[PDB]
């Protein structure tokens, strides 16, 4: 299973 | 910015057999940045339906790639791989050693 | 023994010829198991083994919407980056990323992982107690002080220590034949004469599962790495690997010298001698 969201930018 | 080499093998996945079919593997791995092309070759020529695996890369992020196709070895027909990447001056050829 | 689950994923900017490509590979342990490639016709999440094709349409949308939001984010990602180190927009740059768990061999969590590499160097990385991070440099520090403020790492170890292990776990139980299975190192010597004088002994190990694998050279007993060839292990295309180790010797004193495997598919190291 994949990481879920949210993804937080650099 | 980084630069690594690519280590180029070219190999039968099962212990060649002259007449039998086989599958004929260029393994390119530990280089950076990850734009290569490789070409597998029958007596100099290009062999045309050589699939890839996935881009994938190791621990230390250099990248590694899978070029095989099916092939018949035999007594005499001469075959080898073709690597060109950024950190290489003129396309790399590795002949194919049945004993490596 | 322990497993892993693993993605991988590339993203490379290509100035002027449009957006980034985003390709990621999903493995268990030494096994791919799906993939995802921006450029690709289908836009989907695709299946890379046989065992992950039982799984039902809501696992394909779902796992196909968190990789595209992925490599959305790493497109941002990678402006972003340009700008911190003020990078001129006509060059290509590289972000790769690293995330999944280990278990132990009755299927409790050991470890995780959260990583980022640009341009081939470390960026920014979840320390082993997933509660805090390490950045490569002062670019890097601004994305931590972002992610501490966010809370990024309880966010991803609750990922790590919950789901990431169920589908490990999941995964390990529907490809049982194939992942819970170890395929040990079929073994044999070959000789090669040099000169009249030298002759190569080179050690194979084929058709061998997991990769991880140790072979050595000994000269009358003594750790032999003087005059040794050794090849990086490499994939056979059907889900096994191979390794060979050479030595040049002197003519007729091949019988001094032993090869030594070890392998997890062996219960106890193997000692060959030609």
């Amino acid at each position: 299973n994949y990481t879920p969201g949210p993804g937080t930018r650099f | 910015m980084i630069q690594r080499t690519p280590k180029i093998q070219v190999y039968s996945r099962h212990p060649a057999e002259n007449g039998k079919s086989n599958f004929l593997n260029c393994y390119v791995s530990g280089f950076h940045p990850s734009d290569i092309e490789v070409d597998l070759l029958k007596n100099g020529e290009r062999i045309e339906k050589v699939e890839h695996s996935d881009l994938s890369f190791s621990k230390d992020w250099s990248f590694y790639l899978l070029y095989y196709t099916e092939f018949t070895p035999t007594e005499k027909d001469e075959y080898a791989c073709r690597v060109n990447h950024v950190t290489l001056s003129q396309p790399k050829i590795v002949k194919w050693d049945r004993d490596m | 023994g322990s497993h892993s689950m693993r993605y991988f994923s590339t993203s490379v900017s290509r100035p002027g010829r449009g957006e980034p490509r985003f390709i990621a590979v999903g493995y268990v342990d030494d096994t791919q198991f799906v993939r995802f490639d921006s450029d690709a016709a289908s836009q989907r999440m695709e299946p890379r083994a046989p065992w992950i094709e039982q799984e039902g349409p809501e696992y394909w949308d779902e796992e196909t919407g968190k990789v595209k939001a992925h490599s959305q984010t790493d497109r941002e990602n990678l402006r972003i980056a340009l700008r911190y180190y003020n990078q001129s927009e006509a060059g290509s740059h590289t972000l790769q990323m690293m995330f999944g768990c280990d278990v132990g061999s009755d299927g409790r969590f050991l470890r995780g992982y959260h990583q980022y590499a640009y341009d081939g160097k470390d960026y920014i990385a979840l320390k082993e107690d997933l509660r805090s991070w390490t950045a490569a440099d002062m670019a890097a520090q601004i994305t931590k002080r972002k992610w501490e403020a966010a809370h990024v790492a309880e966010q991803q170890r609750a990922y790590l220590e919950g789901t990431c292990v169920d589908g490990l776990r999941r995964y390990l139980e529907n490809g049982k034949e194939t992942l819970q299975r170890t395929d040990p190192p079929k073994t044999h010597m070959t000789h090669h004469p040099i000169s009249d004088h030298e002759a190569t002994l080179r050690c194979w190990a084929l058709g061998f599962y997991p990769a991880e694998i140790t072979l050595t050279w000994q000269r009358d007993g003594e750790d032999q790495t003087q005059d040794t060839e050794l090849v990086e292990t490499r994939p056979a295309g059907d889900g096994t690997f191979q390794k060979w180790a050479a030595v040049v010797v002197p003519s007729g004193e091949e019988q001094r010298y032993t090869c030594h495997v070890q392998h997890e598919g062996l219960p106890k190291p193997l000692t060959l001698r030609w």
